Parts: C-alpha cells; structure tokens; sequence
C-alpha cells in the first residue's frame, strides 16, 4: 500500500466546496488516504 | 458450496450493495444449452443470490 | 496506430480518459422497472455426471460400461464422442429450438 | 468537517472532528478503426493513375 | 416512488461551470436516462414536462502545464492544478488575515458560452432533472447494445 | 519484397464468360497448388485437370498424396486478366497478414494451426466448374489440425478394412460425416508402408520394459477417475494384459551404461509422435485475429500468421 | 350454415396424455417448420423426421 | 409451469445422471478428513466382531461375562439414537450429526 | 508492432519494483491486441494447470517479449508478428544454461524451481527459456524419471550440457506434477506396440512389403515380437476403429512435446556465449 497523506498547502486553497454532509467514515472504501482528527492534531503543522 | 469464496468476500454492506447490482455472470445466454462462460466476454448481471 | 492486412493498411485510433468519483457518498441509483422475455426457458433438463471426469469408476468394466451405456445413451446431454482426455466434451447439438 | 451537538453528562464529551481524503484516478480508453484498401493505397499515393 | 429515485443521493461538489439551466434560467438539478418504453408511459401520466429547450454550456475545460507548473512537472516530479494561483495566494495569506469561508478558486473562472438545446425538463419534487433517452441519437443502427 | 511477396500469378485466358469471370471474385482467399514456384502459371496448370495422372483420376485419400507434392498458396487478390497468389512455403506477407476462406463447416479458434483437406465431407465437394473453359477447380477444405488428425486415420482405417461404422465424427456437437467413396490399392499402399515403416521403427529394447507396465494400469484406472476416462470404453491395452504376461529380463548388455527408457522415448517421438504429419500434410498456417473475436465463423474469412 | 370444414382423423396411441392439446399444438407429433430450425443444412429435415 | 405454459413434470426418474454416476460411493476424502484429529473410543459393541469361539453352548455365556462392564460403560449408540424424533435428530442436541 | 499490457493502480513500492526486475522476460498473451489487462498474462488466466496442461496452453497463447516497462502499462512485443517488423529484442536468461550465439530458443514451465504481486494479488508465472537440443532432452529425462518411479538408477539425474553440470533434483512435487504426461506416454507406446503385434500376424501379407517387412524384421523385429509373444499369448477384437483413436492420440502428443523454437539468436559486437541472467540479442525474422 502507498496512501501519500493529502498535501495541506494546497488544500488551504480549495478549488471548489463538497456540497452534501454526511458522516464519511461510515463508507470509507471509496477513499485511499482517509484520515480523522478530534479537533486538532500535531502532525498537520 | 463452494467454501473458497464465501469465505473470500469482504463484509463490508456498503461495497457488496454496489456490487450485486453490476456482479458478473456465471452462465452464458449466448451459448446453445447453458455454460460455464467462456473467457472472453462478460455479462454485468444482479445476483440478489 | 498503423498496420496492415492482406493489403489493407488499418488504422486503429486511442484517446486515453480518466474518471474520478468526486463525490463523497451513493451518487447514483439504477432501478429495475420491467422484465422483457425471460432468457432461459424454465425448463426440466436433468444434468450428467457422465459428461465429468474425476470420479474414481467401479471396479468392474463390465458395469461401469453397463452403466455409462446404459445412462448416456439417448440423452439430451450426455456426451456424443466419448470423453477425450485432453480435447473439450461436447454437448449434442440440437437440430432445432423453440 | 463535522458539525457538533453538545450534550449533557454523564456523556464523555465529544470533540469536532476533521475528516481528510484522497482519491485516486482511474485510466482508460476508446478504439475505433479507419481501414483502408489496397487499390486505395494506389490511387491516393498516384501509382496507379 | 420517482421521488425515491431522486431522494436518496447525495448531492456532489458545485462546479459552478455547467450551468445547464432552463430557458427560465433555474438550474438543472439531475438526470433520468430510461428506454425509449419507460420514457412514454412517464411523460403520458405520472410526469409532466416544464420546459423544452435546455441551455447549455458549450466549451470544454482545458489544464496545460504552461508556465512555472511545468519547471514542477519536469524537475520537482510533481504537478499541482493551478500552481500559478495556489502558489500566489500561500504568499498574501502569508501576510493578511484570517477567513474561514473563503474564495474558492474554482469560483473565480468566468462562464462558458451557453446555447440553446432541446431537452426535456421533468419536476419530480422540488427538482428539475434532464430526463433522457440516448437509444436513438446514440446506438441507431449501431450493433452495439444498449447499457 | 521479394522474400517478403513472392507473388505467383495464375494468368487467366482470353475467352472467359461473365457466369465464370465472376465466379473467381467469388474465390477471393481459398487455397490453389502451385506445382512448382514460378512467377508465371496458367489455370490448366492449377485446376483439377492438372492434378489428374494418365487416365487416372485421384481418389480423396490418393488426392492428399500430390498436395504434398506441390506448393499450397492462398489467393491473396483475383485481378480481370490473372489471379495473383502466395506461397506459403517461403513466407506470407511483408507483415503477414494473410487471409484465407473457411469453405469447412467448422468453425475456428485463434491460435488453432490450420491444416487443409481435400473435399471430403457430404454435400460439400464443391467444385468450381468453369464451363467456358473446361477447368474444375478443386480448392481444398481448411480444417482446424484435431480434425485433419482425424479424418486421415478415419480415411487410412477405412481402406485397410477393404484388405480382408467408421464414416461420423463429432466437432462441437456437430454431426458431420464423410464421404464414403471408393478407394484405390495404389495410394493406400503408401499409406499402408508409412504406418509400418514408421511404427516398427519405433520399437527398441526399452519398450519391454514399458509393456511390463501394462498391468500396473488397469491396476490404476480402476482407482483414478483420469486413467478410467484415459484409455477408453474401446481401448487394446485393456484386453492385451489379461491374455499378456510379460517379464523383464534382469541384466541387458551393457546395461550400466545406456538408458533403456530414454532411448524408447525418442525413438518413439522421431517415428511414431511424427506419423500424423507423415500421412497428412503439416500445418503451415494458423490463425491470429487481432480485434475481432476469438472465434472465425465458417465463410468468415480469417486473418493468418505463418505457424513453425 | 355454411360450407363444411372437412374433419380429418389421424390415429394415435391411447396413452398420449391430453395435456399436449390443452394449448396450440402440432398434429404431427412433432414441431415442424424452418422458424425452428437452426442454421445447418440438414436441419429442417432433422427436426422433422 | 414452464416458460411458455405449459404444464411440465419433473421426477424420481431423472435424478439418475447425478446418483447413477459411480462417484457417490466415492468416499476416502471423506474418512481420510473426518479422521485427521484422533477421536475416542465409544464401546464398540457394533464395532467390533470377534472369531467364533469354540463352543457352541458356552459361547454367550463367555460373551456376557466378559462384555458385561463394557455394556455397561457407556450407552449404544445405535440404539440410543432410536428415540430420535425427526425435529430431536437435527437439532445440536445429538453430537452425532457430525 | 507492440502492444500494451495495463497495470490496474494501487501498486505497492516493492510491487512496482518486482515489474521492474522482470524487463525481458517472456509474456503470452492471448490475441494479439492493442489494449490489454494485467490479468490475463497471469497465471490466474491458465485455468489450475500442471506441466501438461500449460504445454497446451503455450500453443494457443501469443507469445511477446517484454520491452521497456513504464509505470502505468507494460509494453510487450509480440513474436509472431512485431518481430517480423521490429528485428531485435533483448531477452533475458533465467536457465541455468548459458545460450550461445545462433541458438534456437524454446520456452518451457518452470519445472526445476515467479513473481506474485501482492497488492494485486495475483501471480506472473514466467517460462523458461531454453535452447531445443536441451528442451527435448530435460523433458525427455523428467519424463523417463516418472516411468522409474512407476514401479532408480544412479545416472540420468545429471546432464551436461557446454561442459557444465545440471541437476535435475537439486522433488516429490515436481513428480507429481509432470504426472499426466507419465500416463500419456505409457499409454500411447502401450497401446502402440500392441496393434503391430495386432496386424502384422493378422497380414503379414506378401507382395513386396512384408519382403521389406521380414528382412528387416530377420532377427531385429520378428525376434522382437516373438520374444514379445513369448512374454504374451498369440471373438472378433475392435481393431480398425482402435487405430483412429491411437492415430488421433498419437499426433496429438508430438505437437505437446515438439517445443518448437520462436527465438534465434544472431549477436553482434557482443560474446558468443550469452551467460544466465544476461540478456540476449533475439531476433525471429530472417
């Protein structure tokens, strides 16, 4: 497996938004790298 | 029967309930009688089953 | 691409494409609405094992052969040409159907 | 991101929560064939003229 | 039973270049694509049609790597979509200010020409949704079969 | 080119009516035997009166015995005034794409090898007659090599039968039977001194070590379901061990230093393994579609690639 | 009434049971006709007889 | 009823290709897995036959005596099982089903 | 003319490299074709075959050697057609057998001793390229070896080929596994030798050819078959239709063990003698 975590730079300058809001753990196999954060984490700095 | 793939698939329900609508087909409709299916091309058929 | 047959100079022609599902969640719904013409009759076609191969005979050649005749002979199925080793087993082929 | 709801205890106290993915993109292709004919070849080219 | 086709996705991201919209100007929220049969008895009875021609956007999107997102492609091994624009804005933000919602620059491009085109538009709910079938402008007298 | 396309050309004559001028565009890949390879022939030099010897008219087993003896080249394209054809013997195309024609009614697979038979089955002898010329063309049937296999040692069998039924086969549930046609003494003794020259050169001291064995198998088809479909309902082994008591002799001649079984193998393979193609023709031919499917229907005509 | 339907009879063994006429049937015994052949020479003859 | 409607029959009488075929006697990958871990030893009262003893009176009274704690030990199992309704026979009650 | 054979995404880092250790190795694939899946070159494709069956299944499949292999598709050369139009491939040994110059090459299963991607899960059994003088013998002896242990001896494990030593055993799989032509090649000799000894004495018939026969049967053959019917014995017997079923049986096995070469190797400013795990210059096109 090689799930390169997302690149946050970029990230910080969105193309466009999602428009539906669901809980997105709950189908996670569309995905590669998925992660979850409670609130704030140190790894993203 | 056969135990080698119940026991492969995965349990996660949101992925087989994509699957059994696009699954593939064992027989064939194409043959004279009724076949194991040839290698060559494939059915997209709904297993409920 | 190029290439050539018995003269004929074919030409076969690619675009490669890539798809991403972006969004998150069941985007799309098939329904199943009719039903046309059911493919397969229903109908009672009993299978042989005769057309397999694997299963240790009886011991006795006169009744395995008794046997073998016996089933397979005049049977909507059962092999025509006697299995080969390594060829494919094939199935009568019907003259017509409905 | 994921909204939150306060509750009252004696619930342990749920924080918000981020949620981050990544997908990938998958290839493919199209095919369609132009072919020709020999005498074709001839008269195009001018050898036959 | 139709408003159970529509109910029970979940809407994507909002690219806000297609734009296929009415001849009213209300966007086009969705797609149907049924048989040639399906598509009669729906439009006979149980559906009605709210407008006949679709506008529609024209041209295609384009991404070349013309410009310091090449230097990227070629000596980094990388490739960022736009780099000529998160490039720029990791610099102002660097310096300004802080706003969650911001200006999403996908937002930023202008319109594609939109035309005029003959579609049939079906409410089902709240929704206006292209309702479609292909057999005939795709697959006539063509052997493929019908997906 | 000229290894590449070697192109033989078959001149058409002078008066040809238009019921038989169309009749060759109709023949657009079938096979013709080229009797050497000149760059120049005539049809009176390819058509069945050609194949004739004096008086004598060939029977179906005799009439693969002189394909052999010439050159079988495809009809690549049939021009007004010539027929233009190319011999496989040297090489095929440039690329080598051929095409042939499957006048057979059976079907074909990709990859099968490709060996052709004179016409032998029932309601297919079909002979192109040209009647403003007096010229029957007698283009031979292309069959896939398990059934060439086959009908020569079903047409083989049958004319040893007449030195003292066998005409149905099977292909993929096809019934199809064969001609049962009259047979001369002169082109079965051929095959008759092929069979036995080669066959009994393929016996060496080995294989009396091999016929001990032979009880050892009907002590393991009746146990493994493979063997018990391996040998046959109609098989001689199955009666030749219990009227056969063999025994090995315990020392052989310089019996330390020469392998018994390895020098039965290869003297089996170079005489016995060979005869299929001793008594046929070899299969020079076989077919490689690129997109369209995996199986050529009969009358389809179908893409060819030079076979080893 | 009208003209007379010419009645036939055609002799058959006692045990055929009558469930082979309870729905549109062939008097022959035996399905007939080239519609059911398939693609052979031999076959609408096979089919017959 | 069959595709079309009619009226079709299916019967003992074509199970044949499937039991007839020699292989249901087929067993030993049966026995050969069903002994792979060591299993006990019950009274093998049916299990066991002996070599008919000399005599022709004092043969039973010898089996009796000699047998009588191994009647005693456990319960027959071929007899036990006898009370079994049909319902009782499938259910894990009776360790037996394997 | 070369066609591509696409990797499905989802590759790991040792997986990626693992197609990249196999450059010029060789590939069969079933029609020659522009686009191809990864799934059908693998050995999943095969079925699962012991060497018998997949000596039938190199006859049917298209053979192409692997030319460079980029990250997203596997580009493959076909020997059947891309070689009379490209001249020359490399090809790489994997034998213990140093190929010398203008050898013809056949490709055997890997009978003596196979990549499996894992994250694909599924795995690319490669054959083994091997000159014809050897391929003709390395089966001959593994299946000469089956019939000894179909009741050994202290030579034909051993063969040496360019004065070097090859060693068959280096077992009890490999046994078992070239098994079913073990019960071909008894079958086809047993049932050979009988119909001779079936039809000579039921003929012997003289005009001149049992005088061709008897000559070269004075103490060669007849002796041969007397000492046969001497371990032997002398209702009507099937015996014209048992010749079609040998004839057809017969012609079937010396198309499985031809091994017939594809690959001739004309080197140029390089060595005559192409070492193993090398690779070589390969054409097939005069």
């Amino acid at each position: 497996r090689d799930p390169p975590g997302y690149r946050y730079a970029a990230a910080m300058v969105p193309t466009g938004s999602i428009l539906s809001t669901i809980e997105v753990a709950s189908h996670r196999r569309l995905f590669d790298f998925f992660a979850r954060v409670r609130s704030d984490e140190n790894s993203l700095y | 029967f056969t135990a080698a793939d119940i026991t492969a698939k995965h349990r996660c329900l949101e992925r087989l309930i994509v699957e059994t609508g696009s699954a593939v087909s064992t027989a064939t409709a194409a043959s004279d009688v009724q076949f194991k299916r040839p290698p060559g091309c494939r059915e997209l058929v709904e297993d409920p089953c | 691409a190029r290439h050539e047959t018995g003269g004929g100079v074919n030409f076969t022609l690619t675009q490669p494409r890539g798809n991403v599902d972006l969004g998150v969640g069941y985007t799309a719904v098939a329904a199943t609405a009719t039903v046309r013409n059911p493919v397969t009759d229903m109908g009672n076609l009993p299978q042989n094992f005769y057309l397999g191969r694997g299963a240790p005979p009886l011991l006795d050649n006169a009744a395995a052969v008794y046997l073998r005749n016996a089933v397979v002979a005049g049977n909507r199925l059962g092999p025509a040409q006697p299995l080969p080793v390594f060829g494919c087993a094939q199935v009568p082929r019907r003259a017509g159907m409905d | 991101h994921q909204p939150l709801i306060a509750r009252d205890g004696p619930h342990p106290v749920e924080q918000p929560v981020h949620n981050y993915m990544t997908k990938v993109i998958d290839r493919r292709a199209l095919n369609a064939a132009f072919s020709l004919a020999t005498e074709a070849i001839a008269l195009l080219t001018g050898e036959a003229l | 039973w139709l408003v159970d086709l529509t109910t029970a996705t979940q809407p994507s991201v909002a690219v806000p270049r297609l734009t296929h919209a009415d001849t009213r100007g209300r966007p086009v929220d969705g797609v149907l694509v049924t048989t040639a049969a399906i598509k009669q008895r729906l439009l006979q009875s149980f559906l009605k049609v709210e407008d006949t021609e679709a506008d529609v956007p024209v041209t295609y999107g384009e991404m070349v790597l013309n410009g310091a997102n090449l230097v990227t492609a070629l000596v980094m091994g990388k490739a960022v979509r736009s780099l000529d624009d998160v490039g720029r804005h990791l610099l102002e933000m660097q310096e300004e200010q802080l706003e969650a919602n911001r200006e999403t620059l996908d937002e930023l491009e202008s319109a594609p020409q939109t035309t005029r085109v003959r579609a049939d538009l079906v409410a089902i709910g709240d929704r206006l949704v292209f309702l479609e079938a292909l057999e005939k402008r795709i697959y006539a007298a063509t052997n493929v079969p019908y997906p | 080119m000229i290894t590449d396309c070697f192109e033989a050309d078959i001149a058409i004559p002078s008066g040809i009516s238009r019921p038989d001028a169309a009749a060759l565009q109709r023949c657009e890949g079938r096979v013709v035997f080229l009797p050497t390879i000149r760059r120049q022939l005539a049809l009176a030099d390819v058509a069945h009166e050609s194949f004739v010897s004096g008086g004598v008219s060939p029977d179906t087993l005799g009439l693969l015995l002189a394909y052999r003896r010439r050159f079988p080249a495809v009809i690549t394209r049939v021009l007004p005034t010539r027929i233009v054809a190319c011999p496989v013997d040297l090489g095929l195309t440039h690329a080598g794409t051929v095409n042939l024609r499957n006048t057979s009614p059976v079907d074909l697979c990709n990859g099968d090898p490709v060996s052709l038979v004179p016409p032998v089955f029932e309601g297919q002898a079909t002979d192109v007659r040209l009647e403003s010329l007096d010229l029957t063309l007698r283009f031979p049937v292309p069959l896939p090599t398990p059934l060439a296999r086959e009908i020569v040692a079903r047409l083989v069998a049958r004319g040893i039968r007449d030195l003292n039924d066998l005409n149905v086969l099977y292909y993929n549930g096809a019934r199809l039977s064969l001609v049962a046609d009259v047979q001369q003494l002169a082109s079965v003794n051929t095959e008759l001194r092929s069979l036995v020259l080669n066959m009994v050169y393929s016996i060496t001291e080995g294989t009396t070590l091999i016929l001990t064995l032979i009880p050892r198998l009907l002590a393991l088809s009746a146990q493994d379901g493979y063997v018990n479909a391996l040998l046959q309902m109609q098989s001689v082994t199955r009666e030749a061990a219990q009227l056969i008591h063999p025994e090995a002799p315990m020392l052989m001649q310089d019996g330390e230093r020469r392998l018994p079984l390895y020098e039965a193998l290869v003297a089996w393979l170079a005489h016995a393994g060979q005869l299929g193609d001793i008594l046929a023709l070899a299969p020079a031919v076989r077919v490689c579609t690129f997109d369209g499917a995996a199986v050529v229907q009969s009358g389809d005509m179908a893409p060819v690639i030079r076979y080893p | 009434h009208g003209q007379d339907a010419v009645c036939e009879f055609i002799a058959t063994p006692v045990a055929t049971d009558i469930n082979y006429f309870r729905r549109p049937c062939n008097p022959r015994g035996r399905a007939a006709g080239g519609v059911y052949a398939g693609d052979k020479e031999g076959d609408v003859i096979a089919l017959m007889y | 009823w069959g595709k079309d409607h009619q009226v079709l029959r299916l019967s003992m009488e074509n199970a044949v290709g499937t039991v007839c075929h020699p292989s249901l006697m087929n067993i030993d990958a049966a026995v050969g897995g069903v002994n792979h871990d060591p299993v006990e030893a019950a009274n093998p009262y049916g299990a066991y036959v002996a070599a008919p003893a000399g005599p022709g009176a004092d043969m039973q009274q010898r089996f009796l005596n000699a047998w009588r704690q191994r009647l005693a030990h456990g319960r027959v199992r071929w007899v036990a099982e006898c009370q079994m309704t049909a319902e009782q026979f499938m259910q894990p009650d009776n360790a037996n089903l394997a």
